[PDB]
RNA sequence: AACCUACUAAAUAGUGGUGCUAGCAUUUGCUGGUUAUCCACUUCUUAGAGGGACUAUCGGUUUCAAGCCGAUGGAAGUUUGAGGCAAUAACAGGUCUGUGAUGCCCUUAGACGUUCUGGGCCGCACGCGCGCUACACUGACGGAGCCAGCGAGUCUAACCUUGGCCGAGAGGUCUUGGUAAUCUUGUGAAACUCCGUCGUGCUGGGGAUAGAGCAUUGUAAUUAUUGCUCUUCAACGAGGAAUUCCU
């Protein structure tokens, strides 16, 4: 322990930062969206806003057993100290970082690049959206570079409400 | 065994490194956080620091 | 009346107790006088050759008076002085602890300053004593 | 201070260690316009002569005078703190010398030789003529020599 | 931080800023109600710490 | 005057002038006025203040150079030359040996003496670079007030300055030295000249 | 640049286009009638927004 | 205890707080009398408000004064508004209203912002340049 | 080197007779009537002041203002 | 960043009373010491919640419109001053030398991998750019006064460092507070103010170059990391054509 409060809490932005990381690369495959972690005594406790929880868990509850023993692991927790929670996210519309990985998903699994954006587009915006956007910067088939854009209703770009509405 | 690999690298640019990506060069080492700035833009929100003034 | 020290104006009170301990005799001027230089971030010894020693004294004195507690190294950094590197910038730094020491030394053996509990040299009742008094007489030389 | 008279006794002007020295200034930096000589040692010695600074070059008396002389050029004899003088360790027998006036010409020389003689770095610099102390050569002195 | 990965450009300079608060209240309580009000009121992100002693 | 006392103790000559006129460094600004019309308006000399150091915005509208006690105005004025950027109880205090110069030749209110510098050196007309087609010719053009006394502060404050530079005087006695030789044109001044010859010079292409 | 945007002029518009009785030549108590009986987001731009319903009841 | 009032002066940053009793008629600062100060040339500066106002208003009240931060003209325009703001102060609990405004009036016809606290501040350095708007240096090539 | 570092006794009684008619004097109006160095300059503003001809109405270092008797 | 004697408070912020106490005057007083000897308070400080400005009040100008101008008021009336954010499109601007971001190409064991030794990016006839120090007397020099704010500081370690001695200095050594509004630290900074010395003379302005010696970082200082002491005492006497920045 001992550490001066601004090292603790940068060191606490570093920690989740490093998590979020491990956890977008090893939970694609769920539409995994994000993590808290709650401090207590006792114990120590992270949550894993996923979309699919059924393929977290595991059978007979593995996975989670694999996820908690490399995250503890690494982080030097005694076993116990450290605890891991799954959870289904409310409707992944309006989720940025849900579609993302989606379209990824959709162009990955070799689809049409207006049917992927613009599917993802109407769904979002199915799912109570005020507006929605997506842009696809890189190059398909064609050597030249390009770039696309896809919006739809309503969206700000600048000033606080950005701090206020907008997910990108 | 092999006395033979390697050599003294306890202070200067070649000591340390990024957590994230091992570069030495522009790393930010303030708070103990040592990430290069590269790095720390883009991680600096969902670490903590943000965008006020 | 009634009268401190500050109630009487920094340049005639020091310059009296200047006169005052020249006055005295009784002193310890280390020796190293007149061949030493102050602070590095001097150019040349002080020019009153014989004395200046006195004037640092009442500049010691007068200063930790008017305070707690200070030690050494608080007062080489009071009495430095800008530390023209030539051709690089100005830079301030410290003088020298050396004559900063032996003045409170010099004058905790004459008993003007006592080591202070905490840290630091403290003004003596003799301290304050004579202070006030010599104050009285810088006022005593405007009636 | 206080307006003084005299006569005839001061004559300006005055040659001391094979140098000239304009009388009628102030003597503590009279003495300086001669070589190794300068403002401190200067001063470190008008202190150790017991000869008063207010006086010019002008004046103070012939006794004075060889005072400052004898004092210079035997310095820890008059007590003097050894780190004040320039060629402390000498180089070869250790001796503490201040060289002065047209010595430390042939010091400076005695050096130089005695580097080039080596053949270490610093010689080959003195010789190619230019700077040592290792700075950049790139941009900075093009006048230079 | 220099904006740029690189070098090249206009120098652009962006300030980033966190913002600690702290903050300390004391009470005088047995052990009871202590450890009944610090094992709940819990907020994941408000660091708690409590000490003791007059000394 | 009516003397008090209190406690901390409050000097003869001090209370003496304070309370009863409200005069200057030690100087009266009651009697001068300026002896040109025009000028008058953007000459101070009441209200009249202690010492000419004022923390007052004269800056963020347009005229208000104009409100600025006029004695301030030169000590301002005079301390720039970059190395002296700032550094006003320096100008201060050099204002005030001058004022005792000037008040030491020739008697005078020095601030009147000042005044009479000031409307003395700022020049009826000017020339200005018109085009005329390429080949600029010279406009005679009537300056204003303002202009009028910025450029005499500013001409006898440079040219005080060269005088000042590399030779024995102050910068107090060389400024007192201008005042003065300019109080009456006396043309053995540098402001004196400056105007003369602008005044020449617009009078040439008329 | 003392310009009112055009939400400003027109919010102040639809307020004295519907209650002329209420609103007088003070700024305060337009000020106060803003936050009973409008939904500005902001002080900044409630006071907007008085000071011109301010002015242009004064001048009708 | 005695009827007493507190101030203070604030000029860029320098505060000077101003603490003024009933008493019998001391006006020093920090503890030392009004009459160093020094700056000096400065004196008259906070000489002012005294001889404004007429130096037997305090005669029946005692005043004290700390200055802390800031610089030398910072806190030399701090105390001089502090104290003036305490004698209003007091005038203001103590005697009576039509006397307060015979001082606001004596003060502000004359003034320097002796009640009135200057707002003006450093802005800050942007990137470009070695001041706020002091952009650097530029050569095209 | 150019005169005017010490006090030739002619010098001293010229220094006597020559200031009335100095409305000012200082520093540099002693050098100006070709003479005294601006360090024994300074000895003579110090010792007329023993007693008569000049007058006090200044103050410091770097700035001397007297006059002559009254 | 400015405004709150209105609001909740704070021995990690501070104020007044009070004892314990030092000093000078004695006639009450003046000026200090006292991390708990208590009692009160929050004007100063601190961040919480609010308030406050809407270019208002009056008057000018303008198609009596938007607006602008002037005065009074005001903490503040140039978008209140300063920034954060920032659409749409554009460049073949820069970045594969930030990345375990990447396509293809190249190399892959006598490596273009990687590590170890030493050198090198600093090399110097000259050209171009950002600069730093200066040519002095609104000054150097020496005493003396003595005044800020933005930061940062040591765990499975050696960070910020008070203080006490030693040393001319650089420094060393003996101890300590501090994971911090608590300790460093009021960061006693510097120009600056004051009393002097010098006195217009490449002068005591200037400090390049250069020698000799002591020190510190570090496994290592040579082509000299830096730091200090003596001595050497260059160009530069205000800068041509041009040209940067600023309300
Ligand atoms: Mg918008
Ligand atoms: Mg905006
Ligand atoms: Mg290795
Ligand atoms: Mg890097
Ligand atoms: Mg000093
Ligand atoms: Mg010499
Ligand atoms: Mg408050
Ligand atoms: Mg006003
Ligand atoms: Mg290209
Ligand atoms: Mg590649
Ligand atoms: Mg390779
Ligand atoms: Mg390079
Ligand atoms: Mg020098
Ligand atoms: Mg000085
Ligand atoms: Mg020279």
């Amino acid at each position: 322990a001992l550490i001066s409060k601004k090292r603790k809490l940068v060191a606490d932005g570093v920690f989740y930062a490093e998590l979020n990381e491990f956890f977008t690369r090893e939970l694609a495959e769920e539409g995994y969206s994000g993590v808290e972690v709650r401090v207590t005594p006792t114990k120590t406790e992270v949550i894993i806003r996923a979309t699919r929880t059924q393929d977290v868990l595991g059978e007979n509850g593995r996975r989670i057993n694999e996820l908690t023993l490399l995250v503890q692991k690494r982080f030097k927790y005694a076993p116990g100290t450290i605890v891991l929670y799954a959870e289904r996210v409310q409707d992944r519309g309006l989720s940025a970082v849900a579609q993302a990985e989606s379209m990824k998903f959709k162009l990955l699994n070799g689809l049409a690049i207006r049917r992927a954006a613009y599917g993802v587009v109407r769904y979002v915006m199915e799912s109570g959206a005020k507006g929605c956007e997506v842009v696809v910067s890189g190059k398909l088939r064609a050597a030249r570079a390009k770039a696309m854009k896809f919006a739809d209703g309503f969206l700000i770009h600048s000033g606080q409400p950005v701090n206020d509405f907008i997910d990108t | 065994e092999n006395v033979w690999f390697s050599h003294p690298r306890r202070y200067g640019k070649g000591s340390r490194q990024c957590r994230v990506c091992s570069s030495h060069t522009g790393l930010i080492r303030k708070y103990g956080l040592n990430i290069c700035r590269q790095c720390f833009r883009e991680k600096a929100n969902d670490i903590g620091f943000n965008k006020f003034r | 009346p009634g009268v401190s020290v500050r109630d009487v104006a920094a340049q005639d009170f020091i310059n009296a107790y200047a006169s005052f301990l020249q006055r005295q005799g009784k002193l310890e001027v280390p020796g190293y006088v007149d061949i030493v230089k102050t602070s590095s971030g001097n150019e040349m010894p002080p020019q009153d050759a014989e004395g200046w020693f006195y004037k640092r004294a009442a500049s010691v004195a007068r200063h930790i008076y008017m305070r707690k507690q200070v030690g050494v190294g608080k007062l080489n950094k009071l009495y430095g002085g800008a530390k023209s590197r030539g051709v690089r910038p100005y830079k301030h730094i410290d003088a020298s602890g050396s004559i900063n020491r032996k003045v409170l030394q010099a004058l905790e053996k004459i008993g003007i300053v006592e080591i202070s509990p905490k840290g630091g040299r403290r003004i003596s009742e003799n301290g304050q004593r004579d202070l006030d008094r010599i104050a009285a007489q810088t006022l005593e030389e405007d009636e | 201070s206080l307006v003084v008279q005299e006569q005839g006794s001061f004559q300006h002007i005055l040659r001391l260690l094979n140098t000239n020295v304009d009388g009628n200034i102030k003597i503590v930096y009279a003495l300086t316009t001669i070589k190794g000589v300068g403002r401190r040692y200067s001063n470190l010695v008008c202190k150790k002569a017991d000869v008063d600074l207010h006086k010019r070059a002008g004046e103070l008396t012939q006794e004075e005078l060889e005072r400052i002389v004898q004092i210079m050029q035997n310095p820890t004899h008059y007590k003097i703190p050894a780190w004040f003088l320039n060629r402390q360790n000498d180089i070869t027998d250790g001796k503490d010398y201040h060289t002065l006036a047209n010595n430390v010409e042939s010091k400076l020389r005695d050096d130089l030789e005695r580097l080039k003689k080596i053949r270490a770095h610093r010689g080959i610099r003195h010789f190619w003529g230019l700077r040592v102390r290792g700075q950049h050569t790139k941009t900075t002195g093009r006048r230079r020599a | 931080t220099r904006k740029t990965p690189n070098g090249e450009g206009s120098k652009t300079w962006e300030t980033y800023e966190m913002r600690i608060h702290k903050r300390y209240i004391d009470l005088e309580a047995p052990v009871q109600i202590v450890k009944r009000i610090t094992q709940i009121t819990i907020e994941p992100g408000v660091d708690v710490e409590v000490v003791v002693a007059s000394n | 005057f009516t003397p008090v006392v209190l406690a901390t103790p409050i000097p003869e000559e001090v209370q003496q002038a304070q309370t009863e006129i409200k005069l200057f460094n030690k100087w009266s600004f009651e009697e001068v006025e300026v002896k040109d019309a025009s000028l008058v308006d953007y000459v101070q000399v009441r209200q009249p203040i202690f010492v000419a150091h004022t923390a007052g915005r004269y800056a963020n509208k347009r005229f208000r150079k104009a409100q600025c006690p006029i004695i301030e105005r030169l000590t301002n004025s005079l301390m720039m030359n970059g190395r002296n950027n700032g550094k006003k109880l320096k100008a201060v205090r050099i204002i005030k040996h001058t004022l005792d110069i000037i008040n030491v030749l020739t008697d005078q209110n020095p601030i009147q003496v000042v005044v009479d510098a000031i409307t003395n050196t700022g020049p009826r007309e000017d020339t200005t670079r018109v085009g005329g087609g390429g080949a600029a010719r010279r406009q005679a053009v009537d300056v204003s007030p303002l202009r009028r006394v910025n450029q005499a502060i500013a001409l006898l404050t440079i040219g005080a300055r060269e005088a000042a530079f590399r030779n024995i005087k102050t910068i107090a006695e060389t400024l007192a030295e201008e005042l003065i030789n300019a109080a009456k044109g006396s043309s053995t001044s540098y402001a004196i000249k400056k105007k003369d010859e602008l005044e020449r010079v617009a009078k040439s292409n008329r | 640049g003392r310009v009112r945007t055009k939400t400003v002029k027109r919010a102040s518009k639809a307020l004295i286009e519907r209650y002329y009785p209420k609103l007088t030549l003070d700024f305060q108590t337009n000020k106060r009638l803003c936050d009973e009986i409008a939904t500005i987001q902001s002080k900044r731009l409630r006071n907007k927004i008085a000071g011109y319903t301010t002015h242009l009841m004064k001048r009708i | 205890a005695v009827p007493s009032v507190q101030t203070f002066g604030k000029k860029k940053s320098a505060t000077a707080v101003a603490h003024v009793k009933a008493g019998k008629g001391l006006i020093k600062v920090n503890g030392s009398p009004i009459t160093l100060v020094e700056p000096e040339i400065l004196r008259f500066k906070v000489y002012e408000p005294l001889l404004l106002v007429g130096l037997d208003k305090f005669s029946n009240i005692d005043i004290r004064v700390r200055v802390t931060g800031g610089g030398h003209v910072s806190q030399v325009y701090a105390i001089r508004q502090a104290i003036a703001k305490g004698l209003v102060a007091y005038h203001q609990k103590y005697v009576d209203e039509q006397s307060k405004n015979e001082l606001k009036k004596a003060f502000t016809s004359y003034d320097r912002t002796l009640l009135i606290a200057d707002s003006r501040r450093p802005e800050p350095k942007k990137f470009g340049g070695k001041g706020a708007r002091s952009r650097f240096q530029k050569s095209y090539r | 080197a150019q005169h005017a570092v010490i006090l030739d006794q002619e010098k001293y009684d010229r220094i006597l007779k020559e200031v009335p008619t100095y409305r000012y004097v200082s520093v540099s109006v002693l050098v100006d009537r070709l003479k005294i160095g601006g360090s024994l300059a300074r000895i003579a503003l110090r010792h007329l002041e023993k007693e008569g001809i000049i007058k006090p109405i200044s103050k410091h270092s770097k700035q001397a203002i007297y006059t002559r008797a009254t």
